[PDB]
């Protein structure tokens, strides 16, 4: 059972095991060949004990060694991490405005290369930033501040140098026993998420760019929800058709990126995704001190109002928009003038703020 | 010192024994030849003793 | 030197028995509050405090001429109960009812001693 | 044998004992050893043994922990009844058809879950090439299921 | 040097928290600045927590859950006064380390350390964004002082568990003998600390 | 199933002969028979100790620390003890303020504290209300409990009786419960508003026993969850806790995760509690006796209990076994209930009273 | 209700005991334990005994002996 018997008292009674099955008594001090065999005996089992003990250490997740928790891992689901590259900018300059392949390579000192997958084509004699990715595994791969690095194959028009203004970031290795663990332990104690209301804001979310979203439940009654995303993170804030058809399938279904099982919306009810209308309010603010930063500031706290407090279905009275503009102290007198009455909307049309005129 | 630990095994024995009793006897719940004869066995051990 | 906030706390009262020596005094009142009194280097009176940061080593090898390690349980006990009389002079007078006045308790345990070894101690003060 | 010489490598070493792999002190050591040898494979048995997806002598408790006798559990085939219990012991998703498609081919079965023909809610699956069973009760607690065989 | 390093944490912890209460801001009670230093405040109090109930599953930590709960309740009184919330945060995770015995330590703090690094990453790594723009500069200072002392905290005291760790294994192995004697007829650290490539991952 | 030692022992004597041509191990009192002895019972050592690295790699089998690991791993929580609670009556002299922090003590020795300061003016007696430090099952007291004060406050008398007793203690889980929490979540698995998931979470909230679902309910796209209370003297519900158990099943928290899961959106649930539906049994006993009566109508309840559920049947030969398990007595003849009883899933059928 | 020959053995073995133990001769048997002892199987959904109905007696000389069931 738990702590297994000690080497001692398995050599003691081993010995006794033997002196007492035989006819005679031995002395108190002699050296019979048959203690050499009990010692023997007495060794093969605290082996084998403490190779029991580690068989049975192996069970639970929580004290594998890091083969079993990998075996563990191979039964759940749970795939480790491998390592990744490094990537950042390389500040290169051309001679007469060439077509830079699609696989150059550079190379460092200490002799790890780096390469650009991609193809750019330059316009005119100058400095550019190229996004290039270490081919090295590792986080050796991982230079810092103004390292130098130098072409490999030369280039027409190419000088050999780059600078990296900024250092190249990434260079990550292979996940460790604890972080692994942490991981399965995720995936097994994560709860199943149903369709909710809540739960589509999250899966509208997750795609890469979309920063806001919105859902609403029994749109057009019972059986059928709508939802809404925007991403302000681009120039054109409302999203396009090839998004909202890209967010419909990611809601349709998709991989768990926390559990490696298979969510997705529910079977029976309709989701809807459409994109948000706009519908403009002009402000047209009048300032006492007409100059480029105040136009700026007081554009920046209305953009600012406008995305903390404004939801598709939502009105927007005039007294926030009066205190964007009082917010920014550095002006000496103001007047708003064409917002006088509480702007409102439906639920497919969302407010934002248009071109604002005097400023 | 040999003499005192020969009691010192006993109770544990007598405890592991308890404690293997308890965990393997199993509640009949009927009234019929099963129960009479538990209640009969149990009777004839207090009586011995 | 204390910073505690019970070891400051004030004497509801405070007697002094005629011809009796201020270190008398002041040990009546340390060992009630727990402090200990002690004198600086400087010949001020101190109520020190024990040190937290271990600042050497005496180690058998290297700087020891003669050690001496005693170990003796004649006097540790297991279970130190105190007893005494209530406050019932002046304000809390009006107050204190006649029992609780003469029933008071502590205890304070140890766990170094395996066997009963009980001790009572009549309080000191109030 | 390996345990045999790990028996002999044990004992005193001097000109005396003779470890020769033809004499007596082998001859013993081998039956000796053979037990031990034969518990050490026991217990590096519990490896495989610890998951239901290969347990042989503990898929009596496996299958009476996870509760697991039912509909999808197969007749007799030892396969079976521990595909059964390693898929039920982390058995967690949701109802989108994705899911449902993926389970019904984790148990070996391929269906596609298509579109409605009469309604709304009924659900129509495909099954191409227990199955019934076991999505009549896992089935979403609103939705309906019909079934048509390919 | 081994019996050094407990002061050093404690000096470590004690200019965490300095650092903390002089660097934090008071902020106005109705701004959307107000919220998320609430929200961040109640996250960081929920991790702490989790911790705790993660470790409750063998002890009594109904105390400390309390203590904790009610934090997180009073949360607006502590956003004001800067002194008092570096001072509870401290407090709570003494009390956290209070709890750990020599073999959980370790684990505990390395998924403390996890989860507080998780936060720190996802806060630092949106540093220019049309998004980041919007947000009062005060708060977002008062957020990444918080995650940054949080994660401090938790990896000093990772690493003192790890040499406690060791110091323990240690002892172990010194409490059996070495000298020459007969055996009798007898009547009556972890895991990650024992291997010797494991000590050099770590 | 390990071998047994006397396996063993004849394994190794067997393997002793066969190495040793011409040698017979079973002579009595030879070494070869000590030496398989002693390998014997080193044998039966090391394959005990497989039996117990084995049986703990299910939670069922397994001691109480690795239950424990293994209902932390599975996300299993122990619910931590609760304090207790109570009204204390306390009488004053005067005007007085009473901190937070004064301890009033029992005959026993157990503190309550008052966790927040008052103020009080009426030179009466008031009531306030104090909190255990225990926070066990021995902090709850009976009816009027005298106790006295630890810290005087001036302007206060130092005893103080309670007329409201304490409640509230309560005691950590065992690892019995833990067990049967990780069995329940492992043998009913969660999806998203599953049949099994609506009962779980009906079942989760607290007072409710046992739950059912009925799936497709009224029509396509409704369920419907019924819940029952035994704990109570009604042992059903009321729509206060109906409405609490709706609101539980479309919103709460997860305490793992720290979001909020429920009922989808589209789908309407509806709760509703069961109907009693009465059935009178007419039973002939020719001893008689109130401890008879009794153990018969505990049989039937139990039954009851154990295999009646609503919108199910329930044929006589049940009443017939329950009325035969009782013991003490001689005929158990039944008249009334010949045919067998059916009832619509809106009403659960309840053994009524019981004719003699 | 369920005609299977496990359920036939185990009634057949539950009658055989039952007159094993309280049945002697010159007693009185009832309908009663003929069916507490079918209903102490265990392995059954629904069962009736419908054959003896009425108290059956024998006099010193004669023992009750439970003979051929049919059915099962």
């Amino acid at each position: 059972a738990y702590s297994p018997p000690t080497l001692s008292s398995l050599i003691a009674r081993t010995e006794q095991n033997i002196e007492q099955r035989l006819p005679g008594s031995w002395p108190q001090a002699r050296e019979k060949t048959l203690s050499a065999i009990a010692y023997a005996q007495a060794g093969l089992a605290a082996g084998c004990h403490e190779h029991i003990s580690w068989v049975g250490r192996q069970i639970i997740p929580s004290t594998a060694d890091e083969d079993e928790l990998l075996e563990h891992c191979r039964f759940w689901g749970v795939r480790r991490k491998q390592a990744t590259a490094a990537s950042g900018p390389l500040t290169v300059t051309t001679s007469a405005a060439t077509t830079i392949p699609a696989g150059t390579r550079w190379q460092r000192a200490d002799g790890v290369v780096y390469s650009l997958a991609d193809t750019i084509v330059i316009d005119r004699a100058g400095t550019t930033e190229i996004t290039v990715t270490a081919l090295a595994a590792g986080e050796a791969g991982n230079t810092g501040e103004n390292t130098l690095l130098t072409l490999i194959t030369p280039v027409a028009c190419v000088v050999s140098d780059a600078i990296t203004v900024k250092g190249f970031s990434g260079g990550a290795d292979i996940e460790s026993a604890a972080e692994l663990l942490s991981r399965l332990e995720y995936r097994v104690q994560y709860p199943p998420f149903g369709g909710n209301q809540f739960d589509y804001v999250r899966w509208a979310r997750e795609v890469s760019g979309v920063t806001r979203a919105w859902c609403f439940p029994t749109w057009k009654g019972g059986g059928t929800v709508g939802v809404t995303f925007v991403m302000d993170n681009r120039s054109n804030i409302f999203p396009q058709p090839a998004d909202v058809e890209r967010v419909a399938d990611y809601i349709a279904g998709h991989t768990d990126p926390i559990t490696g099982l298979i969510v997705g919306q529910p079977d029976g009810v309709n989701v809807t995704v459409f994109a948000p209308k706009a519908k403009p309010v002009n402000p047209r603010i009048y300032i006492s001190p007409k100059t480029a930063e105040l136009k700026q500031a007081i554009t920046n706290a209305i953009n600012t109002m406008f995305f903390n407090e404004v939801m598709p279905g939502g009105a927007l009275a005039p007294s926030r928009i009066i205190r964007a503009v009082a917010g920014v102290t550095g002006l000496d007198d103001f007047e708003v003038r064409f917002p006088t009455e509480i702007q409102r909307s439906e639920n497919t049309e969302l407010l934002t703020a248009g071109t604002i005129e005097w400023l | 010192d040999t003499s005192a630990a020969v009691p010192a095994q006993a109770v544990a024995v007598t405890g592991s024994l308890g404690d293997t009793l308890s965990s393997v006897w199993q509640t009949v719940k009927d009234g019929t030849a099963a129960a009479t004869a538990v209640m009969e066995a149990v009777t004839g051990v207090i009586d011995d003793i | 030197e204390l910073s505690d906030k019970e070891s400051s706390a004030a004497f509801p009262g405070f007697t002094l028995d005629h011809s009796e020596t201020v270190y008398e005094a002041l040990v009546r009142a340390s060992r009630a509050r727990g402090v200990l009194m002690t004198s600086n280097a400087a010949g001020e009176l101190v109520f020190s405090r024990a040190a937290s940061t271990a600042t050497d080593e005496l180690v058998l090898g290297e700087n020891l001429l003669t050690l001496d390690f005693e170990e003796d349980f004649r006097d540790r006990f297991s279970e130190y109960t105190v007893k005494g009389y209530a406050r019932a002079n002046g304000a809390e007078g009006d107050d204190i009812d006649a029992k609780s006045i003469v029933s008071r308790k502590g205890t304070a345990t140890d766990s170094d001693v395996t066997r009963y070894r009980p001790m009572i101690i009549i309080a000191d003060s109030k | 044998t390996p345990w045999q010489t790990a028996f002999l490598q044990l004992l005193p070493s001097g000109l005396a004992w003779n470890k020769s792999p033809d004499s007596k002190l082998s001859a013993l050591a081998q039956a000796i050893s053979d037990v031990i040898a034969t518990a050490a494979d026991d217990a590096r048995q519990m490896l495989r043994e610890r998951f239901p997806s290969t347990s042989r002598w503990y898929l009596g408790e496996w299958e009476s922990f996870l509760g697991l006798p039912d509909c999808t559990s197969e007749n007799g085939t030892l396969s079976e009844r521990q595909r059964a219990a390693a898929n039920k012991m982390r058995m967690t998703g949701n109802l989108s058809r994705r899911f449902y498609e993926w389970l019904a081919a984790q148990y070996g079965f391929t269906v596609r879950l298509t579109d409605s023909t009469e309604g709304q809610w009924v659900t129509q699956v495909n099954i191409y090439g227990a199955l019934e069973c076991l999505l009549e009760k896992y089935k979403p607690a609103h939705q309906i299921y019909k079934f048509v065989y390919h | 040097t081994s019996a050094a390093v407990p002061a050093q944490a404690v000096a470590v912890t004690g200019s965490l928290g300095d650092t903390l209460s002089s660097v934090w801001q008071t902020v106005k009670d109705g701004t959307a600045a107000a919220t998320a230093v609430m929200e961040a405040v109640t996250g960081v109090i929920d991790d702490i927590s989790d911790a705790v109930d993660n470790l409750g599953v063998t002890q009594t930590v109904s105390g400390l859950m309390g203590s904790l709960s009610a934090m997180k309740g009073s949360v607006t009184s502590l956003i004001n006064q800067p002194a008092m919330l570096a001072s509870s945060l401290m407090g709570a995770l003494s009390g956290v380390s209070s709890l750990c015995d020599t073999r959980t330590a370790f684990s505990t703090w390395n998924r403390l350390a996890q989860r507080f690094e998780r936060r720190h990453a996802a806060t630092a790594g949106r540093q220019g964004t049309i998004t980041t723009s919007y947000n009062s500069p005060v708060a977002e200072k008062n957020i990444a002082t918080l995650n940054y002392v949080m994660l401090a905290a938790a990896q000093t005291y990772r690493a003192e568990a790890a040499s406690q760790a060791l110091t323990a294994a240690l002892d172990f192995s010194r409490r059996m003998d070495n000298a020459a004697r007969a055996p009798v007829l007898d009547a009556p650290t972890p895991p990650v600390f024992e291997s010797v490539s494991d000590i050099e991952k770590t």
